[PDB]
């Protein structure tokens, strides 16, 4: 699976 | 039945199964308020939806009951799911709630842009997820309707899933087709592919494509964009006042894509080209889309499933208040939970 990361807001 | 243990939260008493743990207000509207919740059976944070009196109206239960038929059949790694559907209620007799769950997956779009920068990667995969999910709900003829950053949930990895499908039938407007927005006839599918269109533009360029104050504002900026009707599509637009209108717009020719995304993936623009079509009838397909150049690197053919029938003959019917929500009723004893994983 695409190794794309993504920061998540809180 | 499980064991259910009911607590007033903002004015509100929720009365739900006890998997369901520290329940927090999210937020509330016309249509329910929204808790969010832990869910003990799967270890996963979820939504918990509780219906503004589904059954007030023959319009509202025969609403509730759509709404209800809509979720239960979506069975995709792009949309969102039923994870859970209940009811206090032991019998038809005393049914008056319903309550939705579904999985909380991270944030949407709007967030994740105010977050960070997105790499050409990310737009590739998130709008590639876009049309996964799309060509699996229009397989089905369900039309989203309402896609918006704000109705896009983005989780860590960058997955993604559809959410908030449209039901009744500035923001919204902005991410909308003409033909919808001025009802200018029936519409169909492609409505969403113009949305996805709208969405795609904003990732790459960072600005809102046709942020228009009212509708005649902002079919002046698209019509800029596309260029004015032609007489194909005008004969399509069924309103003779519409027509009218139309008529009377001093002709503009198309513009040239690449020397309004200066900058961006030569394939992206094309891809944008062919989604943002005046006419719906010449918009690219969700299917058609997947099979784009732009998406070489996630495209799988054999892995990009469509749905089984979705029956709507439903909608057609002429019932009573009681039937609707007998009706609804039924869908509620019926429903199986997902597989756990």
């Amino acid at each position: 699976k695409p190794d794309l990361r993504v920061v998540i807001p809180p | 039945r499980p064991t259910f243990y009911r607590q007033e939260l903002n004015k509100t008493i929720w009365e739900v199964p006890e998997r369901y743990q520290n329940l927090s207000p999210v937020g509330s509207g016309a249509y329910g308020s929204v808790c969010a919740a832990f869910d003990t059976k799967t270890g996963h944070r979820v939504a918990v939806k509780k219906l503004s009196r589904p059954f007030q109206s023959i319009i509202h239960a025969k609403r509730t009951y759509r709404e209800l038929r809509l979720l239960k059949h979506m069975k995709h790694e792009n949309v969102i799911g039923l994870l859970d559907v209940f009811t206090p209620a032991r019998s038809l007799e005393e049914f008056n709630d319903v309550y939705l769950v579904t999985h909380l997956m991270g944030a949407d779009l709007n967030n994740i842009v105010k977050c960070q920068k997105l790499t050409d990667d990310h737009v590739q995969f998130l709008i590639y997820q876009i049309l996964r999910g799309l060509k699996y709900i229009h397989s089905a003829d369900i039309i989203h309707r309402d896609l918006k950053p704000s109705n896009l949930a983005v989780n860590e990895d960058c997955e993604l899933k559809i959410l908030d499908f449209g039901l009744a039938r500035v923001a919204t407007r902005w991410y909308r087709a003409p033909e919808i927005m001025l009802n200018w006839m029936h519409y169909n599918q492609t409505v969403d592919i113009w949305s996805v269109g709208c969405i795609m533009a904003e990732l790459l360029t960072g600005r809102t494509l046709f942020p228009g104050t009212d509708h005649i504002d902002q079919l002046k900026l698209i019509l800029r964009l596309v260029g004015t009707p032609g007489a194909e599509l005008l004969k399509k637009i069924s309103s003779e006042s519409a027509r009218n209108y139309i008529q009377s717009l001093a002709q503009m020719p198309k513009m040239n894509f690449a020397n309004v995304f200066i900058g961006a993936n030569p394939l992206a623009v094309d891809l944008l080209e062919k989604m943002l079509v005046l006419d719906s009838d010449k918009r690219i397909t969700a299917a058609q889309a997947l099979a784009h150049a732009y998406f070489a690197q996630y495209h799988d053919p054999d892995d990009e499933p469509v749905a089984d029938p979705y029956d709507q003959s439903f909608e057609s019917r002429d019932l009573l208040i009681d039937e609707w929500k007998s009706l609804t009723y039924d869908e509620v004893i019926s429903f199986v939970p997902p597989p756990l994983d």
